[PDB]
RNA sequence: UGGAGAGUUUGAUCCUGGCUCAGGGUGAACGCUGGCGGCGUGCCUAAGACAUGCAAGUCGUGCGGGCCGCGGGGUUUUACUCCGUGGUCAGCGGCGGACGGGUGAGUAACGCGUGGGUGACCUACCCGGAAGAGGGGGACAACCCGGGGAAACUCGGGCUAAUCCCCCAUGUGGACCCGCCCCUUGGGGUGUGUCCAAAGGGCUUUGCCCGCUUCCGGAUGGGCCCGCGUCCCAUCAGCUAGUUGGUGGGGUAAUGGCCCACCAAGGCGACGACGGGUAGCCGGUCUGAGAGGAUGGCCGGCCACAGGGGCACUGAGACACGGGCCCCACUCCUACGGGAGGCAGCAGUUAGGAAUCUUCCGCAAUGGGCGCAAGCCUGACGGAGCGACGCCGCUUGGAGGAAGAAGCCCUUCGGGGUGUAAACUCCUGAACCCGGGACGAAACCCCCGACGAGGGGACUGACGGUACCGGGGUAAUAGCGCCGGCCAACUCCGUGCCAGCAGCCGCGGUAAUACGGAGGGCGCGAGCGUUACCCGGAUUCACUGGGCGUAAAGGGCGUGUAGGCGGCCUGGGGCGUCCCAUGUGAAAGACCACGGCUCAACCGUGGGGGAGCGUGGGAUACGCUCAGGCUAGACG
């Protein structure tokens, strides 16, 4: 089941995730189908979260199932905001 | 695209199958001289149609037998043993170099 | 860590005079003042014609012993100037001249390079506010290099910034003796520095 | 010891027996049908064909035969039977055979 | 944006030539020495053997029970029995257990790489669309009774639930045979015939949630096939009978000799078959001016394996590391009949070895399985631990301070050196004490709102009282190699071809800058040196870029097969070759830019480059090909 989750790319005590689209069975840091964003849990830079919402929306358009956190970050960048 | 190839039918001895001798050419990776290498494919010819000496186009196909993944797509130019020759003779030399030797 | 040990012996071995002490190195005492010869039991014996190696080795030892730096660091700094565009000889000097401990020294905050190092280490320095105690910190254009407010009362910092009254400063610098500040305007160029060094040699030495 | 998921083996076994039985009926009836048709028995040769067809499609209900495996069987069966009947056949019941 | 050479064959010389060194690198190890921190890394041998703990479970919102307890009922009491409810245990059923983690034994192969093919295929869960869920029957555990066994465990009999299994119905539809049409390998449409569906559960219970069935489509993941690439030996030259092809059949999701019967006699090979050896392959990595050489640990991708061999079962998926059977070996239990095991999972033990760590903390974060959810499991993971194993950062102080203490070394005995070094003065103030104390964590959930969008609320950190901040505050580790030349650094003494050094040339037989110590010096510095291996130097396997009269090197000569190479003019083709566009060339790494941690190491973001191959379009000088012509080669 393809998903939209985070992939650990930081470094010790310096986490930096990559909001990715990957089959559900791969190592969390394994080969992903497509990157679609990143996330700096510690906001160590003005820009600490981006999400190709155009893309997200697409994957969700096809069974992409986001981690609870992955969904959080997404939402937080009007990924679902249907105003 | 299903790879399409060209060659001479050097073998006609089988039923519904022909041996196409596809010649390849390319530069040697380290010495660069262009070198002519080659290989035999057993093309599928259901109607017997193609006879020894023809030049046919071979086309990548669904397996037909072990060691046989090509079908004769079409005839390029009929008859010309001048090519079958090279082949046959080359083989004939083999029939020597080992313990005795092959006539020049 | 850094050399640490009799320093004027280097002054002597290198022939050229190196200012690894600030004061005194001006007084008739840098020893290069009546004793411009190398240390040890052979200092005064005739010198045999140095080998191509010797020359390059010495030239490097010189430049490096100036900024008082570990060959390790020195080398990597070099290899860096090497990759970067621009005449390597220059780029390299520009980089050595960008070490925080160097600037603190080039700004009269400190009497010598060693001392400036310690000031940086004991946190008596500022870099656009935030204090930085990494003597090998790369000071870059625009960076203001202050002095610890807390330290601004320190006799040493006072005496130093005092005599600094009057003294001009490098054209790639500029210091406000009042608030004990100074700005790193631009990477000094080869012409800007007057080091008793032939960097064409230092380059050649790492050629081998 | 005792990785309670022994249960899986436990179950696997039952299923095996279940499947194993399902297929025997299939084969049996299939021959039953082919053999008939062979010796031209039309009417009844098809009657049995149908039951067979059914059992097969049924196996594909669950994970017994499932998929094309079922499809194959059906065609290979109908082929054999329809052909075999060409021995003066005249498919009466027309059973599963399309007129 | 890029390339250094030196020593050594002679009395001397030039050339040839081998050897040797300086450099870079290492999952290292060994020696002397060793202070702090960050990141990273750590069985390279016995794919040897393993104690103990842990490492995959989860659903009571699919079903029925056993046991222990409580409360309330039908009971006048008693017996019996009904309901609710707590605890606990497995059973049935479902999903997961095919991922994640390990290792590299085997494999020279469609294994891997790259680019394609699939009208020859599959894909649980997820997403979109269409339609549906009507009725009936049954069994087996649990439980109960009996039997066998030392045990592991087993056999028989009886009861029962379900989303367990079966039958009939509905046929949206789909499946098969046949016909027809369009398509072109088995793609798609259509007509008759036959065949095939379903299961329930929960409630804030006339609706909403979870779930079930059939079909189509998507998304992801995968099978299979094909072109090209992929080490050494020809002191391996011929290999082959399911072997090569065919017809029919089995088999699978699917093509296929994959398997089988029958038929044919084929298939492969010097462009190196067969055989032997060695080896997982790749992105990369190391070195190099490059070409190239070497390599494939850590990280990511693929493959293979799970004590050795074979086999299937269940399943969407396995031939299934912590599932099954059999054989072998080994180990343990055995009442000797017979049983139980498999750390190449984390940690740990033992053995082997020059050599490789904690039986740690945590589930808080990320990710994974189950669950409506709360939540449970997670040695995956996030962290801490030990080891200078690597990289980067940092300290052992700073300034002053004699024509220059003492000691030690040398002396031409005048003096020279260690050396501003020390002593000493003053300044700062690692360690260390005190106080404050973190980002990483906002979701899931709850409430308003429709369980949507949107808004509010609550819970939650191992690391850790660590990072960091502020106050106080001590001058507070330095070692190792080398000094004949290559090669930076010279003297005295001791020894006397001895003891010893040694990478090569060499040094030592009483004036040794070459041994041993000392003084002094050169180089690096919490490291320094050694050994081992790879690239370099080595244009010393020479494509870039080597040579063969006498240095190593022309075959004893010819005739000639394959192969390599091919005069002048013109035309067609456009295979090579050149160009353009386009797809691919994953991430990581490399390069550039900016950014985050006081810097850097490390890390984040963005950008550019990239051979090779696929597709389309173009060019035609050269090479190829075909055709025509020619006489300058050749032949007559
Ligand atoms: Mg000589
Ligand atoms: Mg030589
Ligand atoms: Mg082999
Ligand atoms: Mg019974
Ligand atoms: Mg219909
Ligand atoms: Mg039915
Ligand atoms: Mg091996
Ligand atoms: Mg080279
Ligand atoms: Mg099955
Ligand atoms: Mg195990
Ligand atoms: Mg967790
Ligand atoms: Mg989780
Ligand atoms: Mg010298
Ligand atoms: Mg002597
Ligand atoms: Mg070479
Ligand atoms: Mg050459
Ligand atoms: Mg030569
Ligand atoms: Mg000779
Ligand atoms: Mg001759
Ligand atoms: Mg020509
Ligand atoms: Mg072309
Ligand atoms: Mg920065
Ligand atoms: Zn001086």
């Amino acid at each position: 089941m393809v998903k939209i989750r985070l992939a650990r790319f930081g470094s010790k005590h310096n986490p930096h995730y990559r909001i990715v689209v990957t089959d559900a069975r791969r190592k969390r840091d394994g080969k992903y189908i497509e990157k679609i964003g990143y996330y700096d849990p510690r906001k160590t830079t003005p820009d600490w979260l981006k999400v190709d919402v155009e893309r997200a929306r697409y994957w969700l358009s096809v069974g992409a199932q986001p981690t609870d956190t992955a969904r959080r970050l997404l939402r937080q960048a009007g990924v679902f905001r249907q105003e | 695209p299903k790879k399409v190839l060209t060659g001479v039918v050097v073998s006609d001895k089988m039923q519904k199958t022909v041996t196409v001798l596809v010649e390849r050419q390319f530069p040697h990776p380290l010495y660069g001289k262009v070198i002519k290498r080659s290989k035999k494919y057993l093309a599928h010819d259901p109607e017997e149609k193609y006879k020894l000496g023809d030049v046919v186009e071979i086309i990548e196909s669904r397996p037909i037998s072990k060691r046989k993944r090509f079908r004769v797509l079409r005839l390029v130019e009929s008859g010309r043993m001048d090519l079958v020759e090279k082949y046959l003779i080359r083989r004939q030399n083999y029939q020597s170099l080992s313990k005795r030797g092959g006539k020049a | 860590g850094r050399y640490i040990g009799p320093v004027c012996r280097l002054c002597r071995r290198e022939g050229v005079k190196l200012y690894l002490k600030g004061e005194r190195c001006y007084s008739p005492k840098c020893a290069m003042e009546r004793r411009p010869y190398p240390p040890g039991q052979h200092g005064q014996k005739r010198a045999r014609r140095p080998s191509d190696y010797a020359v390059r080795l010495r030239e490097k030892q010189k430049l490096r012993r100036i900024y008082g730096i570990s060959e390790r660091q020195f080398r990597n700094l070099f290899e860096e100037a090497s990759k970067k565009k621009g005449v390597t000889g220059s780029v390299f000097l520009g980089l050595l001249e960008s070490r925080l401990d160097n600037v603190v020294y080039r700004l009269g905050f400190a009497v010598s390079r060693r001392q400036a190092r310690q000031l940086v280490r004991h946190g008596h320095i500022t870099v656009n506010g935030r204090r930085v105690d990494l003597p090998s910190y790369r000071v870059r254009p625009g960076d203001e290099i202050a002095v610890a407010e807390k330290s601004r009362n320190l006799e040493l910092i006072r005496q130093n910034l005092e005599a600094m009254k009057g003294r001009k400063v490098g054209p790639w610098l500029s210091l406000d003796v009042e608030g004990m500040k100074g700005k790193f305007l631009r990477l000094p160029d080869r012409e800007d520095l007057a080091l008793p060094v032939q960097e064409n040699l230092v380059i050649e030495f790492y050629s081998r | 010891r005792n990785l309670s998921a022994l249960k899986r083996h436990r179950q696997s076994l039952k299923r095996r027996l279940r499947n194993k039985a399902k297929k025997s009926a299939i084969k049996t009836l299939s021959k039953k049908a082919v053999q008939l048709a062979q010796e031209g028995k039309a009417e009844e040769a098809l009657k049995i064909m149908r039951k067979a067809e059914s059992l097969i499609d049924k196996a594909a209900k669950g994970s017994t035969l499932h998929k094309n495996a079922a499809a194959r069987r059906k065609s290979r069966l109908m082929r054999k039977v329809r052909q075999l009947l060409e021995a003066a056949g005249a498919p009466l019941i027309g059973g599963g055979l399309s007129a």
